[PDB]
């Protein structure tokens, strides 16, 4: 069955070039050989000169020189540049500058391509650093006139106040972190300029307010909150907008400043349109003009970015290609089942946030990846990393037998000499692996594609695919959103992909959000200037495109674990956050709150094009290439090391070539290779190409990925031009098709929470006492406690087994401050004796955490905290009838007892008891067979009258009246537990506490308490006759 | 210190 | 000096929480310190050390999984549980400005053999608190 | 273990050129070991008997 459908549309990328000027300009075509000639042949080029112009700059001013004939100094530097940019221009569809060009087709019954005569639109727009420049030095100046407003992402910690980065840079090291004093007058303006504010409006209310009497005191105040960005000016242009330099020239002019800078903007408005009309290869001049005119305003190193548009005739592609991505997804998510551990990082980090939060807390996302306040960023996070000495050791945990599988093929491939890998579907469903859910499925995602037709010899739809070395995406609209400026109408794509993504999700509590964000260096937003169609924004250093009733903020933001995976909540909206970021910018270079939101939207959803066998060939120099049906999943691939290539940093050429030459026959290399960084595809029967390949491999450590690829050297290209062919690449967005207490307010340190040493309870903790656990809770902690609360020093007490790497005993005793000081002198005489006799090593004194949302609340923990004190003095009275031989009752017996006694005390019917201790999977068949002594538990386990089957012996007698110390507190918990109407689920609860026991009869043992929940399931089942 | 000293603090 | 008689469980290597000794751990200070030692610990503890409420302190810094400040004041015990309620409001106070999050009182072990035995160590305890004391000057 | 990286290159490399030429052992030699730059072991470290 099919799981993706396609969208209305794809994208065709295709270079400026055919491929006949480069089997031209490398003598395939001609057998003439020579260096010059074809060199100025090509230098006089008009459209590659304006491709390199505007491009490169020295290199065109280069360019001019040696066509002038002037004398070029290196000459070997400049063979290479050229080289490199001609072969770009030639084969390399990836769209840049005036190389490469974009387009977008529909789908239809045949394939048909061509290119119209009138190619290659342009479209130039000023650089990001540009504008920032100008912004900049315009809110410098003229401050005054301007309408400032808070930034988004500040975070209040205490006394201070903090930005996750800074747009700026310190001396020549970026800014992590600024803080400031968050002051009363900082407080006010906080307050004041919560959606923008005048500068004036501010000033004097400030003024008014303090009366500071030194009005250079509020302006120097003023200022440094500017230049460091805690405020963001109206100025500045959105990330978001269709247009940034219509948006600044209108801003500007509402702002009536600079009249001169007001014109001169206009003008080069004007011009820059005139650039837009001329035709690739005759806007030289130009360029030239406006590039100059431009400088003048804002001299920066980047000025003027430019893309082009392939402008094609006919775009149109069979949509049979939809059903074989259909079939290779299927089989790559079938492979996918086979690693159990994709992701050990956030594995590990779900964990943490379970042992320091629980699972019933909401947690603010800046609050929990503090390292003081919180737990701080996974283990991999570069940007502020983990200042904790935890394990980073990892496992993906990938099956033994595809392991086995995929080195059987490899041996194959090897021993019969084949070049490449073949995997199928009957050989995969021998693996018997596990079935992938609905619920783990990827919703969108985007692949690239070259297609190119299998033979011309039937002129027939025979398609041959090769995944292109980017491999696509995880979200759909991700490789669209960098040209939305260039396609015919932006919004009708986004709004139809947000259109399905809610269709997909349930409504009434998520709503869609776009997180957008203007990076410190800003030549890397450029690839950042997107459209989207999300209900809710959240701008980062910049202005929004939403109102203010539309827009969000980081510290609003508020995490939670769910069915064990992440979400994100909005404080003020009470929604779930669905969000979306449309550009592929990469995470990882992201502060931790960006990129930990980029992570949630992917937890527990499989990564399509992380493939299995990548981790059983990773230690091998010679790969072949893996194939399914009709696609080329990998190529063939080819590495060098130290032992085959055995290169020094000054090792001549001629050496060089000897020496690889022996590689080419040893390993068989083919004639075309790519060399996978910039420089690409190579001849190797040519010597200029093994002059590129040694100046990189000689400069990247001579192992520094340097990675050959065979050549798509099959079938042919389905793009011409006349009669010249295009290399062709295509990007097919797909979307899946579709199958039918946290609100508590109590902050991590309130006082509520959090109880320091003799703050009312007094929290110890025993070490070195696993041998003698149970003699020492049943003699010695009983008496001494219990002679404390009869004395009335102490209004109750409770204990529980725990290992923080060591075992040890957590005990803790309530009363007032005076009362614990008062009687730890005695305290400390107990343990000294206790230790005396070896019965334990030594103890410390901790803060009490409560878990107060875990047992119902402010109002319930108090409840709670008196089931635990009856709880263990039961247990004490168990542990010591058991050991003076009182009863002799199996540990299982017992087990099962306490659990079908703090079911039926608690209130919980039997109809329902059944359900409740199968819903933990442990009652479906694992110990039916240990049942075997049906009788037995059948008469125990029955509570009937009162326990009559239990009270026919003096152990079951002494048994059962040991255990009705407990009931009459957890029935009034219980009651109190239903009347509430904020509770939901007592059935958590009761869970909770029945786990506690547990704990405190057995400590910490996994299995026994699975088995005892199991085995108590089976003896309740089979009474179903006595109701 | 007064009010209006922001002790700026920075991380590099 | 291997042949050390003293045992693992001595009286004079481990003491008990305020056995002579109130041994105070700090956790969550790591983005303040350098603020903290120079400014808030040093003013405390010399008032104390001046009222004759303690003899002497040191401190230093650690990493169990996460970073906090080991702090050890010396005194008898009764002193120690005396003054206990008023080191609670300072490290609330600390705490309400956000310059910590939470502590505890924990055992002290002390390395005998390696300042010298059982008569040098109680000099080694005295350079550690006047180079604690230096080093907040220098910090400061 | 951490096992350094050129020795897993060069018994991988041996591996592979065994497995092409149908070859049914692996040989190695001094002179290759020499090659691999490897440390120098003490005296101490040498098993006594």
């Amino acid at each position: 069955r099919d799981l993706y459908r396609n969208t209305n549309t794809f994208m065709i990328r295709t270079p400026i070039f055919s491929i006949d000027n480069y089997y031209e300009f490398f003598r395939k075509d001609g057998e003439s050989d020579k260096i010059k000639d074809r060199l100025l042949e090509i230098c006089n080029n008009s459209v590659f000169r304006e491709a390199i112009l505007v491009s490169s700059k020295s290199l065109y001013s280069t360019i001019i020189d040696f066509c002038d004939g002037k004398e070029i100094k290196k000459f070997d530097y400049f063979l290479q540049s050229i080289y490199k940019y001609l072969i770009r221009m030639s084969m390399r569809p990836t769209p840049f500058g005036l190389f490469s060009g974009v387009d977008f087709g529909k789908y239809a019954e045949e394939t048909v391509i061509s290119y119209e005569n009138d190619n290659f639109k342009k479209f130039a727009r000023p650089d990001l650093e540009w504008i920032i420049k100008i912004v900049k030095e315009l809110e410098d100046n003229h401050y005054k006139n301007l309408t400032f407003k808070i930034n988004d992402s500040i975070f209040i910690k205490g006394e201070r106040a903090l930005l996750i980065h800074s747009t700026d840079k310190e001396d020549n090291n970026r800014i992590g972190e600024i803080s400031i004093r968050a002051t009363k007058p900082f407080m006010r303006t906080y307050d004041l300029a919560k959606d923008g504010i005048e500068y004036n409006k501010l000033k004097y209310i400030l003024i008014d307010e303090y009366s500071i009497e030194d009005e250079s005191k509020i302006d120097n105040f003023l200022k440094q909150l500017i230049e460091r960005e805690f405020l963001i000016s109206n100025l500045r242009p959105p990330l978001t907008v269709l247009d940034q330099f219509d948006y600044l020239i209108n801003e500007v002019k509402k702002a009536e400043i600079e009249i001169p800078l007001v014109d001169e903007l206009t003008e080069i408005k004007e011009k820059l349109k005139l650039y837009n009309e001329t035709p690739v290869g005759a806007g030289e001049e130009t360029y030239l003009e406006l590039y100059k005119k431009m400088e003048s305003v804002a001299n920066v190193k980047n000025i003027l970015q430019v893309d082009m548009k392939l402008n094609l005739r006919d775009k149109k592609i069979n949509k049979k290609i939809i059903s074989d991505v259909n079939d290779l997804m299927n089989i790559l998510l079938d492979l996918s089942m086979s690693i159990e551990n994709p992701e050990p990082f956030l594995s590990k980090y779900k964990q943490e946030f379970i042992e320091k939060y629980g699972q019933d807390r909401e947690i603010s996302l800046l609050e929990m990846l503090d390292n003081d306040i919180g737990i701080g960023p996974p283990m991999n996070y570069e940007r502020p990393r983990n200042n904790r000495s935890l394990d980073v050791s990892v496992n993906e945990l990938l099956d033994n037998n595809v392991r086995d599988y995929f080195m059987e093929k490899y041996f194959q491939a090897l021993k019969t000499n084949s070049r490449n890998i073949a995997i199928r579907d009957d050989e995969i469903k021998n693996l018997e692996l596990q079935k992938i859910d609905y619920e783990n499925i990827p919703d969108s995602l985007e692949i690239n594609l070259l297609v190119k037709n299998k033979s011309e010899d039937n002129l027939s739809d025979e398609f041959q695919y090769y995944i292109g070395p980017n491999l696509g995406s995880t979200s759909a609209g991700k490789s669209f959103g960098r040209f939305s400026h260039m396609m015919s109408e932006p919004k009708k794509f986004f709004e139809e992909l947000d259109e399905r993504n809610i269709e997909l999700i349930d409504s009434e509590e998520y709503v869609t959000c776009e997180i957008s964000y203007l990076p410190s260096e800003v030549r890397n937003a450029n690839v950042t200037r997107n459209i989207h169609s999300s209900e809710y924004e959240m701008s980062l250093f910049t202005n929004g495109s939403k109102d203010n009733l539309y827009r969000i903020k980081l510290n609003d933001i508020y995490i939670g674990l769910e069915n064990n995976t992440f979400y994100a909540k909005s404080k003020t909206l009470n929604k779930k956050l669905l969000l979306t970021i449309n550009n592929m910018l990469n995470p990882q270079t992201a502060p931790n709150a960006i990129r930990f939101l980029n992570d949630i939207s992917l937890d527990e959803k499989k990564l399509w094009y992380k493939f299995v066998w990548s981790d059983v060939y990773k230690d091998f120099s010679y790969i072949p290439a893996i194939k399914y049906k009709n696609f080329v999943i990998m190529p063939e691939t080819w590495k060098m090391n130290k032992i085959n290539m055995k290169i020094n940093k000054k090792t001549e050429f001629n050496e060089f070539k000897n020496q690889f030459n022996d590689y080419r026959i040893k390993y068989g290399v083919p004639q075309y290779v790519y060399i996978t960084f910039a420089d690409n595809r190579i001849l190797l029967n040519l010597d200029d190409e093994q002059c590129v390949k040694i100046l990189y491999h000689e400069c990247k450590n001579s192992f520094n990925e340097i990675i050959l690829n065979s050549y798509e050297e099959e079938g042919v290209n389905i793009v011409k031009e006349s009669h010249k062919d295009y290399i062709c690449e295509l990007v097919i967005p797909l979307t899946k098709i579709k199958q039918e207490m946290l609100s508590s307010d109590i902050s991590s340190l309130s006082k509520e929470r959090v109880k320091d040493p003799f703050d009312e309870w007094l929290y110890i903790k025993l070490y070195g006492i696993s041998s003698n656990v149970d003699d020492l809770i049943a003699y010695y902690i009983s008496e001494f406690c219990n002679e404390l609360v009869e004395e009335e020093i102490i209004s109750k007490y409770f204990f529980m087994r725990y290992v923080d790497p060591e075992q040890h005993i957590r005990l803790r005793l309530n009363s007032s401050q005076e009362k614990l000081l008062m009687i730890y002198p005695k305290i400390r005489e107990w343990l000294s004796m206790i230790r005396k006799k070896g019965l334990m090593t030594y103890f410390s004194i901790d803060s009490y955490d409560r878990e107060i949302e875990r047992y119902g609340g402010i109002e319930l923990i108090n409840i709670a905290e008196k089931v635990f004190f009856f709880d263990s003095i039961v247990t004490e009275d168990i542990l010591r009838a058991k050991r003076e031989g009182s009863f002799d009752f199996c540990d299982e017996i017992i087990g099962m007892i306490s659990v079908v006694h703090y079911m039926e005390s608690f209130g919980l019917p039997y109809a329902k008891q059944v359900e409740f201790l199968r819903s933990q999977v442990s009652s479906s068949e694992y110990r039916e067979d240990f049942k075997q002594k049906r009788t037995e538990y059948m008469k125990l386990c029955n509570s009937n009258k009162d326990w009559e089957g239990l009270r026919e012996s003096e152990e079951g007698n002494i048994l059962i009246e040991i255990l009705n110390k407990r009931r009459k507190i957890i029935e009034y918990y219980g009651n109190k537990v239903r009347e509430n109407e904020e509770v939901s689920t007592d059935l958590s609860i009761l869970d909770s506490i029945i786990h506690l026991n547990c704990n405190r009869m057995f400590g910490i043992d996994r299995e026994f308490e699975k088995k005892v929940r199991a085995l108590a399931s089976h003896a309740l089942y089979a009474l179903k006759h006595f109701k | 210190l007064d009010d209006f000293d922001l002790d700026v603090k920075v991380k590099a």
